[PDB]
RNA sequence: CGAGUGGCUUGCUACCUCGAUGUCGGUUCCCUCCAUCCUGCCCGUGCAGAAGCGGGCAAGGGUGAGGUUGUUCGCCUAUUAAAGGAGGUCGUGAGCUGGGUUUAGACCGUCGUGAGACAGGUCGGCUGCUAUCUACUGGGUGUGUAGGUGUCUGACAAGAACGACCGUAUAGUACGAGAGGAACUACGGUUGGUGGCCACUGGUGUACCGGUUGUUCGAGAGAGCACGUGCCGGGUAGCCACGCCACACGGGGUAAGAGCUGAACGCAUCUAAGCUCGAAACCCACUUGGAAAAGAGACACCGCCGAGGUCCCGCGUACAAG
RNA sequence: UGUCCCAACGUUGGGCCCGGUGAACUGUACAUUCCAGUGCGGAGUCUGGAGACACCCAGGGGGAAGCGAAGACCCUAUGGA
């Protein structure tokens, strides 16, 4: 699998499947994933994320 | 191993008590006993109240405790004990010169005491130390 | 029942206020209790998903208000784990009013519904609009 | 009305007190019934991490599936059986009879024993059998050690010495061949006794905490409400009531916690193999880098990284054994992050 | 109507304490009883089945959560296998709490000439002590057993280490007109308890990195203070639980009971002698402790001018000293 | 909203070990007790058993009807205000 949010290749037997209110579905390889899209930033301008490399 | 035993008393087929008391009677005359075959040995009397007593001796005991032997081994020490004053220092010793034994670890075979001895033809109902210890749980390895 | 297919951690406790997933006429649904659940002295009653509950209808339509009726739960916002180790948590907690045969009160299914709720309630799960 | 509540804490691991051996020792053995050999084995814990695997249980309707379970990863370099121990039957139980050596001993098996110098292999071994003979031969377990060196990530040298139990057909078969492992040198390795699918018992010395209070000792609660601001947070209430005049032993007080023996029963060994299959991205953190013999073992296992922790085919299995386990996934990414 | 047992209630008695044995209720934490609410094995039935009804053995385990009330009691809800009862100074204030009873302030009603009263009601109204002995939880130093290293044994001790439920198949089957509707056995799961662990999810993380408000070091660069981080965002290790692993079966002996053989009593009879079976209970099994078990143990090796140990030095898989 | 479910981890001051300083409470005597019993009917000290090698550190307070106050509650006094 790969993070909808960092797109780095996620660790089998590791993650969070989010279930958003329209039904949509989102994973995340860390914590630290969730809380920085719980803040408002898109993965295409934090530098340090895939997608923006 | 080695006790120079001045008598080699057998409890085979005798009244455990009987025999405990004759015992303590001569270990206080400082004689050198050592009781044999004692799972062998016999307490008459109907076997499922006999085992309730010595039962509930082993449940009793809280933090201080009341350690009851379940081998025939303790449990005739133990009842030998009782006819002794094994506290004063007179009888301490009258007592620590006494063993018990499972079996008989000697060469001569032990002897029965007078009266001790149990008629198996006029009796059905009584025990064999070693009935009452596999029933108390005690492993049996003799 | 049957086995969830998966390892769930108690969202909800009796007392808690939650979501109603249908067109029951309930919006708002208070728990109760857990069908074959006895807790131990001071823990307050747990309920996680796919569980069968019992509710007070809180709010809602005059004829649904304060009525003592069945149900499921069918979304929480606590982690459940699944046997590949992934978790699942949702964005709301909510559940479905059922009856005697646990069969749905309602017509329809509001919002989804984790696919470990269908192998215990397949009535209400042949019902759902996306099973995630 | 006073609702009712089971006790805090079991009265079954006690007196909670530290533990003799920092190396553990079994009480009860596997019966005999196939073949002859030694019954148990050790290594040193290294760390935690997942392996994909297969639903093997046949009764699992998922039967078949992908399926991420928990490994403790444990190093498992070749013991050696430097000794054949016999114990005799007494009335007062089983007693060592004699000890039958070799003399090929490890390069520093002597910091921990008096090495032998001149002893008599034949000799015992004949008593032994005339033991044997006349009846009273009781079980026949070997004297066993490790090579922490063969571990470099342990920093210990010194061997943990350690008696094993050997158990096969007739007693006479498994006295050969308790005899033969040992002539030779005594080197032996897990494969030897266990193989992967199996379960086995897994004993070892927890990890220790110290001295602590009754909450974290035997689970008791806390002050609630308004009595936790009041000058007692977590203490219980009392140590008992007005008579009998004495605090019981059964109330849950203060003291020494963890590095106690536990032998955690029924625990499955995933695979066995050699290399660094296993090793985990940076290291097994507090512990370094595996590479040679171990053992996978599902779950949990006693002790922290570092520590000897033995394993005993299981005495007491629920489930029929489910063989060599298709590994479809050893995770290997890193520990901290 | 008659005979009794227990000592939860109530009453009677005035032996005990007035140089004080802190109240009720609650809480917490510990052992217990059986007159058994559930769970195990039985019997009878106005026992078809399912579901009940009455009785017997049985104290292993369980017996929970909330609304009014200071309440105990009790009334009510929803769950539940069931949500049993009682003893321990009506267990527990050198543990907590202080809502009620029962100080001093005040109001109401009633009584009273009045001060003031009430077995009427209401608002407010304090919780002292540095443990000497004993007791238990854990931890050390010596002595005894009479040189050291390692491995053992097991007298005895502790356990609830496990309890219970739902579901699937057996089965829409047996039984029943029908409705309805079992079981043995095999599986899977949940819950309570228990022991351990941190790959995983979550918490923390005043280690760490970043954003930013005020102010001071002239600006900048870089920093201090803003309570023991200014605030905010992120968070490693570790410690953790809300995370994850593991926790039998089976034997042996019995109770209530079902039977066999069988006499006293030619017959009959489960009992008197004897024998077969049979409980979640009892013994083993299994986990933990345990040579100070005074019968103070066993083996192997090394050593008695030398084996081995202490201090020392670098550190912890250990740790309040030790 | 950690009041609770149900607790965890953290910070600071103590706590613990070392140097220095250095009190009080309390003390008929003996005192390693525990289970029963018995006694002015609530015993470490009597009776019967059981158990107990001595010394020490730390702890939370079960018991000494623990310590503190010649009971405020009750009645008595040919008492007081
Ligand atoms: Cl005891
Ligand atoms: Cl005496
Ligand atoms: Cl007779
Ligand atoms: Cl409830
Ligand atoms: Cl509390
Ligand atoms: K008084
Ligand atoms: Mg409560
Ligand atoms: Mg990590
Ligand atoms: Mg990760
Ligand atoms: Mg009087
Ligand atoms: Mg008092
Ligand atoms: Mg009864
Ligand atoms: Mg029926
Ligand atoms: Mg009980
Ligand atoms: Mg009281
Ligand atoms: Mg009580
Ligand atoms: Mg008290
Ligand atoms: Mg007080
Ligand atoms: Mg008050
Ligand atoms: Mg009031
Ligand atoms: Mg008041
Ligand atoms: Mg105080
Ligand atoms: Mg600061
Ligand atoms: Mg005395
Ligand atoms: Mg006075
Ligand atoms: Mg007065
Ligand atoms: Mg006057
Ligand atoms: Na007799
Ligand atoms: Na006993
Ligand atoms: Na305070
Ligand atoms: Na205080
Ligand atoms: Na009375
Ligand atoms: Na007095
Ligand atoms: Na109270
Ligand atoms: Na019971
Ligand atoms: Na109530
Ligand atoms: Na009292
Ligand atoms: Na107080
Ligand atoms: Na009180
Ligand atoms: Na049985
Ligand atoms: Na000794
Ligand atoms: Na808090
Ligand atoms: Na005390």
């Amino acid at each position: 699998r790969e993070c909808d949010y960092c797109g780095t290749d996620i660790e089998p037997g590791t993650g969070t499947m989010f279930v958003h209110k329209d039904g949509a579905t989102t994973h995340f390889c860390s914590s630290k994933c969730e809380n920085n899209a719980d803040l408002g930033r898109e993965a295409r301008n934090l530098e340090w994320t895939d997608t923006a490399r | 191993a080695e006790f120079d035993a001045d008598v080699i008393v057998d409890a085979r087929d005798c009244i455990m008590g009987r025999v405990a008391s004759q015992v303590a009677e001569q270990a206080l005359d400082g004689e050198t006993v050592a009781v044999v075959n004692a799972e062998r040995a016999v307490i008459t009397g109907r076997e499922e109240q006999i085992v309730e007593k010595y039962e509930k001796r082993v449940d009793i005991g809280n933090d201080n405790g009341y350690f009851y032997p379940k081998r025939p081994d303790g449990i005739f020490k133990r009842t030998i004990r009782g006819m002794l004053p094994h506290k004063k220092q007179r009888g301490r010793e009258a007592f620590e010169s006494v063993r018990v034994y499972l079996g008989n670890p000697y060469d001569e075979d032990g002897e029965v005491l007078d009266g001790t001895s149990l008629d198996r033809l006029s009796n059905i109902k009584f025990v064999t130390l070693g009935e009452i210890s596999e029933t108390l749980g005690a492993n049996k390895t003799w | 029942m049957e086995a969830l297919g998966a390892d769930v951690t108690q969202g909800l406790e009796k007392g808690s206020l939650i979501t109603c997933a249908d067109n029951t006429g309930a919006r708002e649904l208070k728990v109760i209790s857990v069908h074959g659940y006895s807790g131990t002295k001071n823990r307050l009653p747990k309920a996680g998903l796919g569980d069968k509950i019992t509710v007070s209808v809180t709010k809602g339509t005059p004829e649904m208000r304060r009525q003592v009726l069945e149900a499921v739960v069918v979304r929480q916002r606590k982690p459940i784990r699944r046997p590949d180790g992934t978790r699942v948590k949702f964005e709301d907690n909510a559940a479905v009013i059922v009856d005697e045969n646990e069969d749905p009160r309602g017509t329809e299914l509001k919002g989804p519904i984790a696919r470990e709720v269908a192998q215990r309630f397949g009535s209400v799960a042949s019902a759902a609009t996306m099973i995630v | 009305p006073q609702p009712s509540r089971p006790r805090k804490g079991s009265l079954g691991f006690g007196p909670r007190k530290r533990s003799t051996s920092e190396t553990p020792r079994f009480n009860s053995w596997p019966s005999d019934d196939g073949q002859p050999g030694v019954q148990g084995f050790a290594g040193y814990k290294a760390g935690m991490t997942h392996v994909v695997l297969v639903n093997d249980e046949p009764n699992s309707p998922r039967e078949g599936m992908e399926e991420t379970v928990p490994v403790t990863v444990i190093e498992t370099p070749p013991m050696r059986a430097v000794a054949l121990r016999a114990y005799e039957d007494t009335p007062y139980g089983q007693r060592p009879l004699t000890e039958v050596w070799t003399d090929e001993f490890h390069s520093e098996l002597d910091r921990t024993l008096d090495v032998p110098e001149d002893h008599d292999p034949d000799a015992a071994e004949e008593q032994i059998r005339d033991a044997h003979e006349a009846g009273d031969l009781g079980d026949l377990r070997l004297i066993t050690h490790t090579v922490p060196d063969a571990v470099p990530s342990v920093p210990k040298k010194k061997p943990d010495v350690m008696e094993t139990r050997v158990g096969g057909g007739s007693v006479s078969d498994r006295l050969d061949h308790a005899l033969d492992i040992v002539e030779d040198g005594g080197e032996h390795a897990m494969n030897d006794i266990f193989r992967a699918g199996e379960y086995a018992d897994v004993a070892g010395v927890t990890k220790g905490k110290g001295t602590q209070g009754p909450v974290k000792r035997w689970g008791v609660q806390k002050r609630k409400g308004k009595h936790a601001r009041q000058g007692w947070r977590r203490r219980i209430g009392n140590l008992g009531p007005w008579n009998p005049s004495r605090v019981r032993s059964t109330v849950p007080q203060q003291g020494q916690t963890g590095y106690h023996q536990r032998t955690e029963l029924n625990k499955r060994l995933i695979d066995i193999g050699e290399g660094d299959e296993p090793t985990v991205d940076g290291g097994f953190v507090n512990y370094g880098e595996v590479d040679g013999p171990y053992t996978l073992v599902k779950g949990s296992v006693p002790g922290p990284d570092k520590r000897l922790v033995r394993f005993r085919p299981a005495v007491r299995p629920n489930d029929q054994p489910r063989l060599d386990p298709e590994v479809r996934y050893v995770s290997n990414e890193s520990n901290q992050g």
